[PDB]
RNA sequence: UAGAGGAUCGAAAUCGAUUAGAUACCGUUUUAGUUCUAGCAGUAAACGAUGCCGACUGGACGGGACAGUGUGUGUUGUCCAUGAGAAAUCUUGAGUAUGCGGGUUCUGGGGAUAGUAUGCUCGCAAGAGUGAAACUUGAAGAGAUUGACGGAAGGACACCACA
């Protein structure tokens, strides 16, 4: 029933994008929360973090709205968040479920000592912000398990990570602060240069250019 | 509120002080609000009756300036200045002294 | 050692704004050999000073590679069971980085420092 | 902060210590100077008069209470 | 330096160049600038700019232009008046996409406006007068190619040809150039073939 | 996991960065003309959005395009 | 009071751009179009697409009003422009270059007529 | 505090108005003081409410001094980014990563009691400097958002407004 409207949206409905690290490789905006339910079918769990209510005054009447948030990701290497406020419960939850979607990024793996196994942990320390809060995560030893607080926690599981250590600083009982702080804690593990990032590889084509006489007929 | 902190004073301690015109109230130099004006010494709507008085052949009527100073009170009182709006606070207005006549 | 806290905030400054080159207007004799230390670890490329009876100056050649780079003033005394527990707060992760100590065989990194049984005054790291 | 000023940060931090009020009434050995009962848990006490108290508003209540020595 | 302008030659086109006023420039110049430029004069006070410059820079945007196979994909942008007749003229030329008038701001964001849009490559004729559709190009992974006069800005911009944008003339002289590099640098196409053509771009 | 690397800055490129751009040209026949092959560059937002990425770019072109 | 609705001027747009052809600049006869045409049933209201049509069309076909393309009018109104002039750029030959773009000439070494000032 | 001086203005005092009442705003009569010399005192929203010294860092338009000749050094005003910040805002810093260490000081640790008692040092005094507790109490505070109100300012209007 899902009729795309863009190009990339096009490309996944003929199967020429198979996989979502095609899209994170070449940085493709998505504008279709459809292109990751079918690239990632049906591995993609949800959270619903947070909800309160927001209150205005005008000439015509007091606003009360509700606010949402909600966090995704499947279990292996991506997560994803977003919020919105609408007039009821049901549709604010569903439409921040869309945007979450439509953010979802690819988190780097690792291991606490050595070489060799399959990834477990974070693979460096790293550090996020938002309005004086903030968070720090710690590489861990297998068979530790994922300490840190509650909400931190679902975070951290949605993304594939079995072994870590938090500390927190600032005031996060605002809790879309806390949680936004550390998803950019990841983005920032993620963000550093190893030494085996060292020497260049072959360039090629964004995804756009290879299947470009599919486009037209 | 103001970058100025309400007054053009830079890298000095004090300022000198004057007497306001209409009130007689004491105020910073840099401070008070300032206008110079040039009128005329004889009324414009008395010129044709003027020029059949002269005994002259060729007559110049004289003109003066007038410089005045004002207190913040009495400026806005007399709305000799107004309020301005968040952004038009920052437009200021000048002179030019290389102006052709 | 002003001098090599100097040197290490005038690096973190260009490393940010993709400079390709550093030129500063002093240089001494153990700012020269914290420079060694990065040169054959593969973390710059090359450098040069000149003499002019004033003093000094030196020209770095950056790469693209570094991270970070730091100074601790004061310079503690560290016996050789304590170096471990200055590496776990300096650097990110277990597999790289370096950090530097003046013991009685030279300038070391805390891998050769375990080899050679000795301790001494630490200076600064770079991951 | 050099090698050789561990005796200037003593002297400096013990100082700033006195401004925390719990540590300040320790340190000064006046804890238990102006205090009904000392250092007790519990006391005994013998039962003069019976009066009753107003609750503060925005409550109203009388709570009852006695007087003792 | 002169290495990747004189694998041609600027075949006459000097007489084109210099008849329009297509290297009179500004009384202004920022530190961005003195790199493409040559002097300026004591009469006027005006910036002459280099005519390999703008030579340079025509023979790389030509090779960006053919790295995309269907052209039919590389809209091409202009808001004023005096470049609405070449522009539009610079399209069946060569087989781009035009987009004339006032720029709407949604255009490649929004999928709900008038006319939607989706474009490989963007070439502007002014960088302040099509100010919206450079700062749209940075949600969309978008290149630029620019006609950069002597003041303007080169954020956003990729390749920046140097040359004239304020004169009727000089508007139309430039697309004319580079129109018949697209036709010579694809197929077996001649680079002077005819100068009244030129006639037909002009505002 | 993979980051592209910046041809400018040799900066690793994340996959929110939407100013972002890829480059391709043509690879010129000798006697001007296309002979059918092309050259990629890679770009970053930070680069490109300060305004100085374009001083860079055929600086690097003439090493790789037009070197001697 | 006389100002027409959007209801009103936003119908009379879409006539002048699918029937502009058979439309003229009589009241009378566009009257009759839009009893062919349109389907509403307020006689006032055909009487005012009626009479802003008129308007646009004397507009149109005279002088300046953009704001509507017509497809089969940007044909006419374009053979006659781009008639080429009698004098192109490239007749002059005296060409007066100044001194600094002379200077910028021959160290580039070009070719042609150029008269310094 | 001592001497000299005395135009103008003016606490305190005093009448006349205004007012329900005004020991006030406004006015009349009239002083200490306001000035100079020699000293005491030691406080201010003494404010950019913004320690001192050292290293490094994009643009645009200016000013003031010196020296050169198409520029430099020391200072300084306005406006834009990057970066920072709770935000307002900051641009030789309020920038240089919780990626946390250049040298060396001072001050703060919920509100109120209270800069109050007491001791001590200084002063002719008026006072200044240093400086608590018992008892009480769940907030006091910063910046910004939408409303409601103003014995607030504008621009439009109307024979339930004027002409
Ligand atoms: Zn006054």
């Amino acid at each position: 029933e899902w009729i795309p409207k863009t190009a990339v949206g096009r490309l996944v409905k003929m199967l020429k994008i198979t996989s979502l690290e095609q899209i994170f490789k070449f940085s493709h905006v998505i504008r279709e929360p459809e292109i990751v339910d079918l690239l990632c079918g049906n591995s993609i769990k949800e959270e619903v973090l947070s909800i309160k209510s927001v209150q205005k005054q005008t000439r015509a009447g007091q606003k009360t709205r509700i606010k949402a948030v909600v966090v995704v990701g499947d279990r292996k290497g991506h997560v994803g968040i977003g919020t919105k406020a609408s007039k009821e419960a049901a549709s604010a939850i569903r439409g921040a479920i869309a945007r979450a979607k439509c953010a979802i990024r690819p988190v780097r793996l690792g291991l606490w000592d050595g070489a060799q196994g399959k990834p477990h942990t974070v693979s460096c320390k790293g550090s996020g912000k938002c309005g004086t809060s903030v968070v720090q995560v710690i590489p861990a030893p297998r068979g530790t398990g994922i300490i840190s607080g509650s909400v931190n926690k679902k975070i951290f599981e949605l993304a594939g990570i079995k072994d870590l250590y938090t500390l927190s600083f600032g005031a996060t009982s605002t809790t879309e602060n806390f949680a936004k702080a550390s998803i950019a804690a990841l983005e920032a593990t993620s963000s550093m240069i190893l030494p085996d990032q060292w020497e260049e590889k072959p360039r090629t084509l964004n995804p756009l250019l290879e299947f470009a006489d599919i486009l037209n007929q | 509120m103001r970058r100025n902190h309400g007054r053009g004073k830079k890298n000095r301690g004090s300022a000198g002080s004057i007497q306001c015109d209409k009130c007689g109230s004491v105020t910073p130099k840099d401070k008070a609000i300032k206008r110079f004006r040039i009128q005329s010494l004889i009324e414009q709507a008395s010129f044709d009756d003027l020029k059949q008085a002269t005994i002259y052949d060729v007559f110049e009527v004289p003109r003066m300036g007038y410089k005045s100073q004002f207190c913040v009170s009495c400026a806005c009182h007399a709305k000799i200045v107004r309020v301005r709006s968040s952004q038009a606070r920052k437009i200021r207005y000048g002179f030019n002294p290389n102006r052709v006549a | 050692s002003a001098a090599l806290a100097n040197m290490c905030k005038a690096i973190n400054n260009a490393s940010r704004a993709g400079k390709r080159q550093l030129l500063l207007r002093f240089s001494t004799e153990e700012m020269r050999m914290f420079l060694l230390q990065m040169l054959r670890h593969g973390y710059i490329s090359g450098f040069s000073y000149i003499h002019d009876k004033r003093s000094g100056k030196s020209i770095i050649d950056l790469n693209g590679r570094l991270n970070r780079c730091g100074a601790i003033s004061p310079n503690y005394i560290v016996k050789r069971d304590g170096i471990e527990d200055f590496r776990t707060r300096l650097l990110p992760a277990r597999q790289f980085g370096h950090v530097l100590f003046n013991t009685s065989k030279g300038i070391l990194d805390h891998k050769e420092c375990l080899t050679e049984n000795v301790g001494g005054k630490i200076l600064g790291y770079f991951y | 902060p050099g090698l050789f000023s561990a005796n200037n940060l003593i002297k400096s931090r013990k100082a700033k210590r006195l401004a925390d009020t719990a540590y300040r009434k320790r340190a000064l050995g006046t804890k238990y100077k102006h205090s009904v009962l000392g250092r007790a848990p519990q006391a005994k006490a013998i039962v003069l008069e019976k009066i009753g108290v107003e609750a503060k508003q925005p409550n109203s209540a009388i709570r009852k209470a006695v007087r003792c020595q | 330096t002169r290495i990747s302008d004189s694998i041609k030659i600027p075949d006459e086109f000097v007489k084109l160049l210099i008849v329009s006023q297509s290297h009179l420039g500004g009384t202004s110049t920022n530190k961005s600038f003195a790199r493409y430029l040559y002097g300026t004069r004591p009469r006027d006070r005006i910036n002459i700019i280099d005519i390999n410059a703008t030579w340079e820079k025509l023979i790389i945007a030509a090779r960006a232009f053919c790295g995309i196979k269907h052209p039919s994909s590389i809209a091409v942008v202009s808001t004023k008046t005096f470049g609405r007749k070449p522009v539009v003229k610079f399209c069946e030329a060569v087989g781009a996409t035009p987009i004339t008038g006032r720029f709407i701001p949604g255009s490649f964001t929004n999928s709900e406006v008038k006319r939607v849009y989706d474009p490989r490559v963007l070439i502007v004729s002014d960088t302040y007068a099509d100010k919206q559709a450079i700062l749209e190009s940075q949600y969309c992974n978008l290149p630029t190619i620019a006609f950069v006069n002597t003041d303007n800005s080169l954020v956003g911009v990729d390749i920046a040809i140097p040359m004239n944008n304020r004169s009727p003339s000089a508007i139309a002289a430039g697309f004319f150039i580079l129109s018949r590099l697209i036709n010579y640098m694809k197929t077996g196409a001649e680079l002077v073939r005819d100068m009244k053509e030129v006639e037909l771009f002009l505002f | 996991f993979e980051r592209r690397i910046c041809s400018l800055g040799k900066t690793p490129i994340a996959s929110s960065d939407k100013a972002s751009v890829q480059i391709v040209l043509a690879v010129l026949d000798q006697y001007g003309q296309v002979t059918g092959e092309t050259t990629i560059y890679d770009i970053g937002g930070t680069v490109r959005r300060a305004g100085m990425g374009d001083e860079l770019l055929l600086e690097k072109i003439r090493m790789e395009e037009y070197g001697a | 009071g006389c100002v027409r609705n959007k209801i009103v001027k936003r119908a009379a747009r879409t006539i002048a751009e699918k029937y502009f052809q058979r439309l003229d600049s009589t009241f009378d006869h566009n009257l009759l179009v839009v009893q062919d045409v349109a389907v509403v049933q307020s006689k006032k209201l055909k009487n005012e697409i009626a009479g802003y049509l008129t308007s646009l069309y004397k507009k149109i076909l005279k002088g300046t009003y953009n704001k509507v393309y017509i497809k089969s009018h940007e044909e006419e109104r374009e053979r006659k422009e781009n008639v080429i002039p009698k004098e192109s750029m490239l007749d002059v030959d005296c060409v007066e270059v100044d001194d600094v773009t002379m200077e910028m000439i021959k160290r580039y070494g070009y070719e042609g007529n150029f008269k310094v000032y």
